[PDB]
């Protein structure tokens, strides 16, 4: 997200584990 | 006796010539350009302008 100066002060895989 | 107007003729011609120049644009800032795939912060950033 590219902001400029302003500031404030899934799924079911099959895999092996 | 009376003179008569008398009037000339000429018949010019076109000399043609052109002139010319040039500028070129960098492949990185290309796509910030014309692509619409930056959806929702890229179309107004610093980068863009």
């Amino acid at each position: 997200v590219i902001a400029n100066t302003n500031l404030v002060t899934s799924a079911r895989v099959r895999a092996d584990l | 006796p009376a003179d008569q107007p008398v009037h000339n003729y000429m018949i010019k011609r076109l000399d043609r010539r052109s002139l010319n120049a040039a500028f070129s644009i960098a492949v990185e800032a290309l796509g910030l350009i014309s692509g619409e795939n930056l959806d929702g912060t890229h179309i107004s950033s610093a980068m863009r302008l």
